[PDB]
């Protein structure tokens, strides 16, 4: 039971509830042995000549008292144990989410979304089930079973209990074996059903072609064949699933028969009394359950160990980007500069970038445009602290990025992703990511500056749409408006204007120039109109800037004459 | 209406269900006659000594020997009809005493030395004598063979019960599986009979779910209702019949207990539905929040929103945990401790009834009835918790049944039709068409043209200008609202769909690749065989077939984007269509399909009437009739050469870059 040891921290943190649970469980187990023995004693008194109304009152009252005590203590231990299980589930969920919120892009590249969702959806269930139910079944198998066995061996008989106990180990072994076999056949049948589902989806997605070629009968035939196969697999599963009830019924009826027969052949010898025989029958009836509990434990422990070993591995992943120690005290960023930056995406080809060696002086906006794959979003990816440092130095007016802390830097940078990532939440609140204080009307001012005030009524209601993922050309506008409301010292526009009209494009760019005047502004685009004003324009060829000239030097030298296209 | 349809579908395959019910009934009979054997064994063999004894014959006349005389019980005796010389065995404390005379009225007993007086009126005192352990065994000996016979009978009935339990369970599972298979076949047939309007609105996931997941839910319901409700009902009916056969004054108490199951069932279901609904909703919300955070984490980190998203996640976690705790409380209180309390109250009722019988009676007490009652009540109280659990669960299966049967009951459909032998020549005439996907809208305003036997016709228009809406309207995926279309000499709407679609074939922007072999994909597994597929290779596919690892390149999912178009055009060539309605093809993405896309296109286009919707306008140099879409209307025609369309910016130099 290594899972119970890997969770040592949890049990150490919660030892009062669990010790109370164990104490109450043992007390209930001890108390529950009384009712059947009292029934046996009552029958014995009945048979003999000593039974008066006083004895009947005694038995009725004591039975009621034991019933009430068992009820209350059972409620309390169940509550104290499954509350602990719920607590463990909640703790694991909040730890996993807190860890995910700290993880950088490289981790999410290594880890697929499906694996993380499964770990946060199923493994936590397995570990919580361990913590509660595995403990319950361990107590049942170790204490309840032995308690009942020793009670039947001492109070009732040591020969009858040995004789009537033989079939139950066999029942447990058979249950385990049939569980394994049914699990195997069930995974096979589930594979068959998955194949059928894949076929159904594949023949319902491309329905256009299937209908256009009047093949809607061969499709039906193939679906019928797949259904026949899945039905055959289900029948294979059922052939074994039907062997659970019969085997347990046989091996429990045999136990009852052995007990009754060998007690009738013992009462003849005067080594028992009918009361003790009835007590033995009830004891076997209650002892049935630990046999299933043993298998439940032996299965849950392994499932929990695997799931916990999976939840711990995904949790103990070192942070990709390290917040610096003793961060330098810099109020604001001035003249950005790159000395020699050759970035390389983890698990990439050759370099993917080479020394950029350019400077962006405070307040001077630079626009970068070029070829797809040459890399113009890699510069801002370097600047955003999304991936570990590269080479050389990214000097922020003297102190490199690696020394400025993550919080303050993320405060400076205003980022507008090329791939739009707005969240499924109120537009009025989705735009509000930039600054939570929000005042009241600065959001409206930001909308005006971004020129999203064009949205007067064309969207449902007002500033309440669940951008249900309502479509439109408003996603880029909302992103830019949010980044503008953030009021950043540095604005990074990643291909933001790749969808709006040219007129609105000019409006937005000239507004940013005429509204963000004393601060830097990065314009990334493949259309040479937005970068028109930029005082240092960069065109990247593969991994190196073709030239460092301005607009006039660019348009004169042999770089890329795409503005000669002029797009009109 | 869910139950009515479920019953109608179960009436199909009724032989299996009836046989399962009969086998279950036999198995229940055997299992429930086991405890009656137990009662008889307790009452006649262990308690046999209590009955009266008479003087016996010298031989083994069912007789036992005591000192110088031998006695025999009042039952196994054979008609000596003697009333004197009686005897009795009376148990006091733990020892048995012998009375040589009839003691008349019997009650409470206490012995000092040899009195063993019977105490409401204390005047009777017989003469007693202690029985040694050997004497008692000698007295009990005659019942050994009856004991053995009853034990063997119990075992035989047990094995029969085992066999028939297995049989009934297997047949119930078979019936459920066959019912679900029939339901799936019918659902898929109806899906294949649906119109494309239904498909377009609902995503693929929804239809796939309705086909395969709701049917699985129905399977779970059928297994639940059959194996747990009907089985439990029969089991309880048999148990109650046995109890009534045992003692009637004590079975009415269990009948009054039966309403307890109903009352608690309804209360627990009422609370559980609410708690489980809230728990499921909050769990779905938490999963959605986690997925929305993993995706788009970059922005969350960028805007330092890690303190508010975690706040909302913790709020959801607290709500879910609180509801889980409440559900735990309800479960603990209502289900299991309550089952235990009911069982102990039943024990108390047994003790009360039998003690009241015993206090004022001589021989009313029967411990066999008590043991049988205990066993039957232990069996009865087993599956109640499962019953309530399934009763609470049935709602989801009911909802899935509602969805599936609403899908099956849809009235709007289309007739199958049959393929037509005649090959319609290449001729597609559009007298006028007006089509819109909504009501009051007009997506296509006025389109009229005609295509000859051999021609390459192409549509000109901006993105979202209804260019492939005519592809939709030609295959009759969406019927014309008010216009008309004409192939050969009859309107498209006067002929069966499957006859029309035999004339004409499609190729789309994304070639739909079907699972299986490549040779199967280009043929879709039709009756046609042999050079049907190979001929495609000899027409325009030269490199892939030489990569012959297995017949026709048997292979598995995904190739890239060029070989997909190659396979699609191979299919279109194999099927030998007539009108060959093509679609936008993205062709330079890989290498121009190794500079073979044009060859494949112009080899399939031969000897047909072919419509090209290609985005690149340079690929339509050959077209004789080229049409334009003024957002659903023809405003000019011509060709890059015949008319001035090459000039006037309609054919942009930018499109020729
Ligand atoms: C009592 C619970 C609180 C104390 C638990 C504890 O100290 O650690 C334990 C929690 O792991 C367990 O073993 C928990 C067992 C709880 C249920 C036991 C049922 C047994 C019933 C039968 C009837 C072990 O975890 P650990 O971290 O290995 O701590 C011990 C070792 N150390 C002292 C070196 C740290
Ligand atoms: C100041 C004084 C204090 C001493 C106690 C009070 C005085 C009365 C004593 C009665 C007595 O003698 O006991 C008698 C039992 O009792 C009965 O006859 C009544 C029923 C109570 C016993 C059964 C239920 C007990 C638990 C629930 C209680 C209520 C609920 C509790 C929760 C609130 C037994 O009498 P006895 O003389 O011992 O001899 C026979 C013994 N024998 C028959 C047991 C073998
Ligand atoms: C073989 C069984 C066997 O020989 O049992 C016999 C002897 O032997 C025993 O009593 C064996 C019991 C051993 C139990 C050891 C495990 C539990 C701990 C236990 C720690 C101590 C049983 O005969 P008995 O002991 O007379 O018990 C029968 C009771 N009677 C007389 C009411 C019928
Ligand atoms: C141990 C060596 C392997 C034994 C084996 O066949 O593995 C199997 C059985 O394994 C067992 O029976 C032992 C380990 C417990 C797993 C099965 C629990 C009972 C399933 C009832 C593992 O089976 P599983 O379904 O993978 O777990
Ligand atoms: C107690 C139940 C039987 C009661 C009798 C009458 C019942 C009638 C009702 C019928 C309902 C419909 C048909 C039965 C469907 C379930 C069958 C099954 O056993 O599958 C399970 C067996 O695997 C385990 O859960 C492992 C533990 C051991 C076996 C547990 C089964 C019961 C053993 C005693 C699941 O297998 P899996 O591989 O863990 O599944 C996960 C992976 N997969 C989904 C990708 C495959
Ligand atoms: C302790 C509890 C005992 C329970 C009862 C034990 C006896 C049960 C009696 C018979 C079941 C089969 C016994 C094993 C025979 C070899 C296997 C075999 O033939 O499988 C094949 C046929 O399987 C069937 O057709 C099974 C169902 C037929 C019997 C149903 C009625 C039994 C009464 C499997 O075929 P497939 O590949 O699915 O196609
Ligand atoms: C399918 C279900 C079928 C179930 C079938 C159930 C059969 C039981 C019915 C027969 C009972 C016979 C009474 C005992 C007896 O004396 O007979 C024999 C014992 O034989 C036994 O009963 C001992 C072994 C019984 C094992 C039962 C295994 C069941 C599986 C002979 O005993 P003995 O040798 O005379 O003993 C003398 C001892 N002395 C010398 C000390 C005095
Ligand atoms: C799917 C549904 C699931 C339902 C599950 C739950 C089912 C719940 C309940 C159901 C049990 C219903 C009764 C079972 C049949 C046996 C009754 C019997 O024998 O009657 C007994 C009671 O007769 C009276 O005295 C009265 C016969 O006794 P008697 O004294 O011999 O009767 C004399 C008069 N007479 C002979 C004319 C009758
Ligand atoms: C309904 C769904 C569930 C199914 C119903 C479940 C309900 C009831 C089943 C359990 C009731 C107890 C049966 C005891 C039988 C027994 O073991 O024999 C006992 C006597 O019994 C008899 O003389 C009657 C025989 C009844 C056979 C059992 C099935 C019919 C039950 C009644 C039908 C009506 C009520 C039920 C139907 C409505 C004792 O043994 P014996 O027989 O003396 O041994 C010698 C025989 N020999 C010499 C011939 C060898
Ligand atoms: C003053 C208290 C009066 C208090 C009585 C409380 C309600 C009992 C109603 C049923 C009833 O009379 O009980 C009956 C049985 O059944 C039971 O005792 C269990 C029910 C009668 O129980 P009793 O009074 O011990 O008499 C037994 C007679 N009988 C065996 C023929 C039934
Ligand atoms: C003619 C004589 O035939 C007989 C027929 C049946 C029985 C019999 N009496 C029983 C009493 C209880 C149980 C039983 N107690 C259980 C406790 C738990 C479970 N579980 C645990 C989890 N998984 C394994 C399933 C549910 C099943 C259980 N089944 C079975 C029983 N079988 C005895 C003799
Ligand atoms: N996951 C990745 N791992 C490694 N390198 C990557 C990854 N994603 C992108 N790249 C690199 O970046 C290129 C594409 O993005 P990059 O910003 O470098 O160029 P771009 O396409 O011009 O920019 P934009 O995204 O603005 O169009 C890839 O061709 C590759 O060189
Ligand atoms: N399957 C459909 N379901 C609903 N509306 C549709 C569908 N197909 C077209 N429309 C309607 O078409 C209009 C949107 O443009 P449309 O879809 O016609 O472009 P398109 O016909 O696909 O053209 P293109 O191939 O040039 O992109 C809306 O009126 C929309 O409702
Ligand atoms: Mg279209």
């Amino acid at each position: 039971f290594s899972v119970l040891k890997k969770l040592g921290w949890f049990f150490k943190a919660y030892w009062l509830r669990y010790t109370i649970a164990i104490v109450l469980l043992l007390a209930v187990n001890v108390i529950e042995m009384f009712p059947p023995k009292l029934l046996g004693n009552a029958i014995d008194d009945m048979k003999a000549g000593a039974f008066t109304a006083e004895g009947l009152l005694f038995y009725i009252g004591i039975f009621f008292v034991l019933t009430a005590a068992v009820y209350i203590m059972s409620y309390f231990w169940m509550h104290q144990l499954f509350g602990g299980a719920n607590l463990m589930e909640k703790i694991l969920r909040t730890k996993l989410m807190g860890h995910l919120l700290t993880m950088s892009p490289p981790f999410y590249e290594k880890n697929r979304t499906g694996d993380l969702m499964a770990r946060g959806t199923n493994d936590l269930q397995a570990v919580s089930l361990t913590t509660g139910f595995g403990i319950l079944t361990l107590v049942d198998s170790t204490m309840f079973m032995m308690t009942i066995f020793l009670t039947m061996g001492f109070l009732i008989s040591w020969k009858l209990t040995f004789a009537a106990i033989i079939p139950l180990p066999v029942m447990a072994i058979a249950i385990s074996l049939y569980g394994s076999k049914i699990h195997e056949r069930f995974t096979e049948a589930q594979n068959a059903f998955g194949a059928l589902n894949d076929r159904v989806l594949e023949s319902v997605s491309g329905v256009r072609v299937i209908r256009a070629y009047v093949q809607e009968t061969n499709d039906v035939r193939r679906f019928n064949e797949m259904t026949a196969d899945v039905y055959q697999k289900n029948m294979k599963v059922a052939f074994i699933d039907s062997l659970f009830e019969p085997t347990v019924k046989l091996l429990v009826g045999a136990s009852y028969l052995i007990g009754l027969g060998y007690g009738a052949f013992l009462v003849f010898r005067n080594e028992l009394t009918l009361g003790e025989l009835v007590s033995f029958n009830v004891y076997l009836g209650m002892m049935i359950w630990p046999m299933f509990a043993i298998g439940e434990l032996i299965n849950v422990m392994q499932r929990g160990n695997a799931s916990l070993d999976r939840v711990n591995e995904t949790l103990s992943y070192e942070t990709d980007v390290t917040d610096p120690k003793q961060p330098a005290d810099l109020k604001e960023p001035g003249d950005i500069v790159f000395s020699h930056v050759s970035f390389t995406y983890p698990s990439s080809t050759s370099d993917n970038l080479q020394d950029i060696s350019f400077t962006v002086r405070k307040g001077q906006t630079v626009g970068i445009a070029g070829k797809t794959g040459s890399g113009k979003t890699t510069i801002i990816k370097q600047l955003l602290r999304q991936y570990p440092p590269g080479e050389g130095s990214i000097t922020f007016s003297g102190v490199p990025i690696q020394q400025i802390p993550l919080d303050r830097l993320r405060g400076w940078i205003g980022y507008v992703p090329q791939d739009h990532l707005l969240f499924s939440r109120t537009v009025k609140e989705n735009i509000l990511y930039g600054k939570q204080d929000a005042t009241d009307k600065e959001v409206q001012q930001a909308i005006a500056e971004a020129h999203f005030e064009k949205d007067l009524h064309m969207l449902p209601s007002g500033l309440e749409t669940m951008v249900v993922a309502l479509s439109g050309g408003q996603k880029q506008r909302i992103s830019i408006a949010r980044a503008l409301m953030a009021n950043p010292e540095i604005l990074i526009l990643d291909d933001s204007l790749s969808a709006v009209d040219a007129k609105t494009e000019a409006a937005i760019i000239k507004n940013i120039r005429e509204n963000r005047k004393g601060k830097t502004t990065f314009i990334l685009t493949h259309r040479l109109s937005a970068v028109e004003h930029a005082d240092l324009i960069l065109v990247m060829d593969g991994g190196v800037i073709a030239e460092r000239g301005t607009h006039q030097e660019l348009l004169a030298n042999n770089g890329w004459y795409r503005e000669q296209y002029e797009r009109q | 209406k869910i139950g009515k349809t479920l019953w109608r579908y179960a009436l199909l395959y009724r032989k299996l269900l009836i046989t399962a019910v009969l086998l279950l009934t036999v198995a229940v009979g055997a299992e429930l006659t086991g405890p009656f054997i137990g009662k008889k064994m307790i009452d006649d063999h262990i308690l046999g000594i209590e009955k009266t004894w008479y003087e016996a014959a010298e031989k083994d006349k069912n007789a036992v020997q005591f000192h110088g005389v031998s006695y025999v019980r009042e039952d196994r005796l054979q008609e000596p009809v003697s009333k004197a010389k009686e005897a009795h065995i009376y148990q006091v404390g733990m020892a048995f005493y012998f009375v040589d005379q009839a003691v008349s009225f019997d009650g409470n007993r206490t012995v000092s030395d040899g009195k063993l007086t019977i105490t409401g009126d204390k005047s009777r005192a017989y003469a007693a004598e202690k029985l040694t352990k050997q004497e008692l065994f000698q007295f009990y000996q005659p019942e050994i063979k009856g004991m053995v016979l009853l034990i063997c009978l119990y075992g035989g009935l047990l094995v029969f019960s085992v066999f028939f339990q297995y049989g009934q369970h297997y047949l119930l599972q078979m019936s459920a599986n066959r019912i679900i298979q029939k339901m799936r076949q019918d659902v898929f047939s109806h899906i294949q009979k649906m119109p494309i309007r239904y498909f377009d609105n609902l995503p693929a996931g929804k239809v796939v779910a309705r086909i395969t997941n709701d049917t699985e839910a129905i399977r779970d319901l059928y297994v639940t209702v059959l194996s747990t409700f009907v089985t439990s009902g029969i089991y309880m009916f048999g148990i109650f019949t046995a109890l009534f056969l045992l003692d009637v004054k004590l079975a009415f108490v269990c009948l009054a207990i039966v309403p307890i199951i109903w009352l608690w069932s309804v209360i627990y279901r009422r609370y559980a539905s609410y708690y489980n609904q809230k728990i499921r909703s909050i769990n779905s919300d938490i999963n959605a929040k986690m997925n929305e955070s993993i995706q788009g984490m970059t922005i969350i980190q960028a805007f330092r929103h890690q303190k508010e998203t975690m706040r909302e996640f913790e709020e959801l976690n607290e709500s879910h945990f609180y509801f889980q705790n409440r559900m735990l409380n309800l479960n603990s209180l209502m289900s299991h401790n309550l089952v235990n309390v009911i069982r102990n109250l039943a024990f108390v009722c047994l003790i009360w009834h039998f003690g009241g019988a015993s206090l004022n009676a001589a021989g009313i007490v029967s411990i066999g009835v008590l043991y049988a009652f205990v066993d039957y009540l232990n069996r009865l109280f087993q599956p109640i918790t499962g019953i309530v659990n399934q009763f609470s669960k049935l709602e989801l299966a009911r909802v899935s049944a509602g969805r599936v049967f609403e899908l099956l009951e849809e009235k709007n459909t289309e007739e199958a039709g049959e393929p037509a032998k005649e090959r319609a020549l290449g001729r597609v005439e559009f007298r006028d068409v007006s089509f819109a996907y909504q009501e009051g809208e007009e997506v296509l305003k006025h389109i009229s043209f005609t295509a000859q036997k051999g021609e390459t016709v192409a549509l000109v228009g901006h993105t979202g200008s209804g260019k492939s809406s005519i592809l939709n309207l030609l295959f009759r995926f969406y019927d014309a609202q008010k216009g008309d279309v004409l192939i050969d000499g009859k309107s498209i709407y006067n002929m069966s769909r499957q006859e029309l679609r035999s004339h004409m074939g499609i190729v789309l922007q994304d070639p739909y690749l079907f699972s299986g072999t490549i040779g199967s994909n280009v043929s879709l597994d039709d009756e046609r065989m042999t050079e049907e597929e190979i001929k495609n290779a000899l027409r325009q596919v030269g490199a892939e077939p030489l990569l012959k690892k297995l017949p026709k390149g048997i292979n598995e999912p995904v190739l890239s984007s060029g070989e997909r178009q190659l396979i699609s055009f191979a299919r279109a060539l194999a099927f030998d269509p007539a009108i060959l309605i093509l679609d936008e093809a993205t062709a330079h993405i890989d290498t121009e399909t190794e500079a073979v896309i044009q060859k494949a296109l112009d080899v399939v286009k031969q000897g047909r009437t072919t419509f090209v919707i290609a985005h690149r306008l340079s690929t339509i140099r050959n077209a004789d009739q080229i049409l334009v879409l003024d957002k659903g209307e023809i405003v000019e025609r011509g060709n890059h050469e015949e008319l001035m369309a090459l000039e006037g910016q309609y054919y942009q130099m930018y499109e020729l870059q």
